[PDB]
């Protein structure tokens, strides 16, 4: 009997980009979930199948928090049955979901004067990401007859393009936090 | 060098099929997915289908849907579009355009785009035109300059060209769109400002050219006499 | 569908200012908003992608904005090449609809139309048909009105209208009317007459003649 | 939000005992690591052990399995640290660090100051150094001896004075009792102009002296 | 357990260097659990870093953590003169078993400054109680080694003197001195010449600042 290390997750110093999104595996903690929901630091609070207010309760083998940086327009991706950039090449959550979908605008810890493109995003992908995959290739594109053989050029992308996270953008263009929560049924409330 | 060509269009009658097909070159069509946009004559832009870089996706416009067959050629780099059941309501310039992005890039936009072919969904038959003369009267008096023109009508099916003098005359030329009778014929109208004072001196003439029918003629106006 | 809206309809502006174009979205298309410029007979051309990246190539004059279901593409210093037709269209889902179009013209002083009406060739009366032909020359702005009347008998149903591209120097419009009736049914008739209304005239103006004169 | 609060200042003889508690507000006390460390003079911290009030079951350092007991208190999220058999090496300052399962930042009280010694509190003596009659500078100051225990806090007129004040470190004499300085360096020609009174006040004893310095 | 060794064990540079304190831990520790603390003289510990990275509130940014596994660095930028103290790293985690690091002190360097010596003679109000106590000052010297004799009629004293040094100014990067001798007014009357001889770096000759008991 352990204490669930939800700290590591959410007050991390910093965050991964979508495409490589982090997942910690929790086994057999438990969590004073009635601190999460009230807490006003977190402006996207939907959880599916399961209600928040009622989380205290549950008990399962393994709870999965997955984490990454999204701008704000992307923040509803992160949802069931949802399309675009990030649901279809990034992060893609199952029709039948059982979790909870956390975000946070950090624009105060993830923005740079002049930008910060640490974070990244895929851009085109051979094929839609099944749920929960994680696809972290960047393995150029020969696009045309002549081979790239990892030389960029004409017909030869980089799969992936860095956020202008600047403080002046528009909300919508912000980097947000998010936390996927998801459920597997030794971790029960308090 | 990047660039598309589309191909395969004309006169359909209604009710019958066509079909067009857009080859690339500069690069690679099995690296992009593409689109087909039509734009009716004088109307704006309509999105018709689009196929996947591999095929294994295929969208089409409601307006075109279950008539409208879009297939690529992956192994020969071609893509085709198989139009059946075509209407009047299908009669516009159709292009094939690439996707910026390759693979699934669905959510940016289309940056290069071909030629464009015609498709023209009429069961008229080919016609020569009828080169008719607008001549100047007391009407083309605007003050020392008057009006001249021809009248090109009853054609199908388009383009014409009307040029004047033989194109030494081409300031003050205006050659209006054709327009669509209700005979399925088009006609069309070009007139000519020109000084009063060379009514008598100079020679006016419109060379109308409309290839489809081998039809050359020129048509000398002249001012007409009491 | 979503259905894409633009407006205004048509952008009067003189060379040289700012021209902001409307795109606005019936649901939420998040930032997957494109607009495409297209000059006559010519292809569409990418402008800017994914609501407010610019593409390839384009200058820097063309800007866009906007998330979910309003945008805005504006062109800061209004160039002579830039007057074309700007379509949005939405990437969310598919369908990925068209906007109608926004048609920026180049802004000017009214210039009323000069009138000039054709009466029908003998060459054509032996055929059988007689073309009546109006012409409106020169004129702005485009909104201009032709009304056929035949004996003072406003006529409808046999009319077809057709306006120019606006002219690259004056840029000034021109329109052609033509009637069209029957060899025999001209000949029941004498007074021919088109009256046009513009801005540019203080009260509509009518040319006629008389058949046979 | 969060804050952790700790008991008063203590001093215990030899072979008594002292409970310090850490009361902590902010919701977050049954769901964190609360800790104990003890800090001795001159030294570094030591980290004693510490105790999660939703399980009970408190783990120690090896140095401190003994002599310590930790304990918390949900129905008033209040932790306690109990030590028993305090020797003169015991006297340190105490301080509760807190980290939530939520975050990764620590939380920590003001510190608790437990002085083991026989010697009986008592006042300070303030005695006045007197400036002389080095270049144009005087110094002058207070002797604050044989106080017990710690700290003194030492202002110059009220803290209107507060350039070119140094108060030393206090030192332990032989006597059990500790002894500081508190000089000032001021331009001699002002001597006779400013007037020149410290304040020593020693919490411990309720004891409160002005002493003002004169030229001899 | 867990072992955390700091290096160097004392770190001496000018201001605007560079400072790189390093934190070596004898197993793999998350690096999520990995603290900073600035401690100055006579306060509680300050957290700089949390989560091996992350800078506490105030903090400024020339302060950074860095590392993983068992190497972790703390990394100054550009140093202030107010950046000197003792830093201590910290290993915790969401179980009751933290551990300390030793510690690494940041001195400042600077200019040789020779010490400023003044002499105090006991009280006339502390000679009533049977007790007198002299103090010699030196004031504002650097760097810190300095040499304190007390002269009592030409007599090395030794077993009734204290010293007490402040700690590194914040401003100046000076440190002060304060020796006190302490006899019984019965010794102290014995006595004629009483006299504490400072040397130092800064000083060409040692500097002895004297008395005699009864002058003016
Ligand atoms: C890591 O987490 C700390 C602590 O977060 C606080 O404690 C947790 C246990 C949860 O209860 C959190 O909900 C809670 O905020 C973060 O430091 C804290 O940051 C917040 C927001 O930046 C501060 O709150 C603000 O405080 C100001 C002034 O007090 C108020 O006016 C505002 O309304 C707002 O509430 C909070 O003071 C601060 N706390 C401390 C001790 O520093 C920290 O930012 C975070 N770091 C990362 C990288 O995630």
């Amino acid at each position: 009997t352990n204490l669930c290390p939800f700290g590591e997750v959410f007050n991390a110093t910093r965050f991964a980009s979508v495409y490589a999104w982090n997942r910690k595996r929790i086994s057999n903690c438990v969590a004073d979930y009635s601190v999460l929901y009230n807490s006003a630091s977190f402006s996207t609070f939907k959880c599916y199948g399961v209600s928040p207010t009622k989380l205290n309760d549950l008990c399962f083998t393994n709870v999965y928090a997955d984490s990454f940086v999204i701008r704000g327009d992307e923040v509803r991706q992160i949802a069931p049955g949802q399309t675009g950039k990030i649901a279809d090449y990034n992060y893609k959550l199952p029709d039948d979901f059982t979790g909870c979908v956390i975000a946070w605008n950090s624009n105060n810890l993830d923005s740079k004067v002049g930008g910060n493109y640490n974070y990244r995003y895929r851009l085109f992908r051979k094929s839609n990401l099944k749920p929960f995959e994680r696809d972290i290739s960047t393995e150029i594109y020969q696009a045309g007859s002549k081979p790239c053989n990892g030389v960029e050029g004409f017909n030869c992308y980089f799969p992936l393009q860095s956020y202008g996270f600047q403080p002046t953008n528009g909300v919508g263009y912000q980097p947000y936090r998010v936390v996927v929560l998801s459920f597997e049924l030794t971790v029960c409330g308090k | 060098e990047v660039q598309l060509v589309e191909s395969g269009g004309g006169v359909v009658q209604p009710g019958r099929s066509l079909r067009l097909s857009c080859a690339a070159s500069g690069f690679t069509l099995r690296s992009f997915g593409i689109h087909w946009v039509r734009q009716a004559p004088g109307k704006g832009l309509e999105w018709v289908a689009f196929i996947s870089y591999d095929g294994s996706n295929q969208y089409y416009e409601d307006s075109v849907k279950g008539r409208f067959t879009i297939s690529r050629d992956n192994s020969k780099n071609t893509v085709d579009l198989q139009m059946n059941s075509l209407s009047t309501e299908d009669t516009a310039v159709y292009w094939c355009a690439k996707d910026l992005l390759p693979l699934l890039a669905l959510y940016y936009g289309m940056d290069v785009w071909g030629q464009g072919t015609t498709v023209t969904v009429s069961s008229a038959s080919t016609k020569g035109p009828s080169v008719f003369p607008l001549a100047p009267s007391s009407k083309s008096t605007s003050g020392g300059t008057a009006a001249l023109g021809c009248l090109v009508k009853d054609y199908f099916p388009e383009p014409v060209t009307v040029s004047w003098n033989s194109g030494a005359l081409t300031s003050g030329v205006h050659t209006f769109p054709a327009v669509l009778q209700s005979s399925g014929l088009y006609s069309l109208s070009s007139v000519v400002t020109v000084p009063s004072s060379s009514l008598g001196t100079q020679t006016y003439i419109c060379n109308v050219n409309h290839k489809p029918s081998n039809t050359k003629v020129d048509k000398r106006v002249e001012p007409k006499s009491c | 569908d979503i259905v894409m809206t633009q407006s205004p309809a048509t952008l009067s502006l003189s060379p040289g200012e700012r021209a902001t174009l409307s795109c606005r979205a019936s649901q939420s298309v998040s930032s997957y908003l494109a607009w495409y410029q297209q000059k006559p007979g010519q292809a569409p051309r990418l402008l800017i992608y994914e609501a407010s990246n610019r593409a390839t190539g384009i200058p820097a004059r063309f800007s866009g904005s906007g998330s979910g279901t309003d945008f805005t593409l504006t062109i800061s210093s209004l160039e002579p090449e830039d007057f074309a037709a700007y379509y949005c269209q939405q990437r969310s889902n598919f369908p990925f609809i068209f906007g109608p179009g926004t048609k920026v013209e180049i802004k000017r002083t009214v210039a009323a139309p000069s009138v000039f009406i054709f009466p029908p060739s003998d060459e054509q009366l032996k055929s059988g048909t007689a073309s009546v032909v109006c012409l409106l020359n020169n004129f702005y702005p485009r909104e201009a009105k032709v009304q056929w009347k035949v004996d003072n008998a406003l006529q409808s149903g046999n009319s077809q209208e057709s306006v120019t591209e606006q002219d690259s120097k004056d840029s000034t419009y021109s329109l052609s009317s033509t009637l069209t009736l029957s060899k025999a049914d001209y000949e029941k008739h004498k007074v021919y007459a088109c009256e046009v209304t513009h801005q540019g005239l203080s009260s509509p103006v009518t040319k006629s003649f008389n058949r046979g004169e | 939000e969060v804050q952790l609060v700790q008991s008063g200042a203590e001093v215990k003889k030899p072979g008594s005992s002292v409970k310090v508690s850490c009361k902590a507000s902010g919701g977050t006390f049954s769901s964190s690591v609360i800790s104990w460390v003890r800090q001795a003079p001159g030294q570094g911290l030591e980290w004693m052990g510490g105790i999660i009030p939703l399980f009970g079951s408190a783990n120690y350092a090896q140095k401190f399995q003994g002599r310590v007991t930790i304990t918390a208190d949900e129905s008033t999220s209040t932790a306690y640290m109990e030590m028993t058999s305090l020797r003169s090496e015991d006297t340190a300052v105490y301080y509760c660090a807190k980290v939530s399962q939520w975050a990764l930042i620590l939380f920590w009280g003001q510190g608790t100051l437990v002085t083991v010694s026989s010697a009986s509190t008592k006042g300070p003596s303030v005695f006045p150094l007197a400036p002389s009659s080095s270049g144009g500078t005087a110094a002058l100051g207070c002797l604050v001896k044989d106080y017990f225990p710690e700290p003194v806090t030492v202002s110059w007129n009220s803290g209107a004075l507060t350039s070119g004040v140094h108060t030393f470190p206090a030192v332990l004499q032989s006597s059990g009792l500790y002894s500081l300085s508190s000089v000032v360096t001021v331009p001699s020609s002002s001597l006779g102009t400013q007037t020149y009174i410290c304040n020593v006040n020693h919490k411990p004893s309720n004891t409160k002296v002005d002493k003002k310095v004169e030229p001899k």
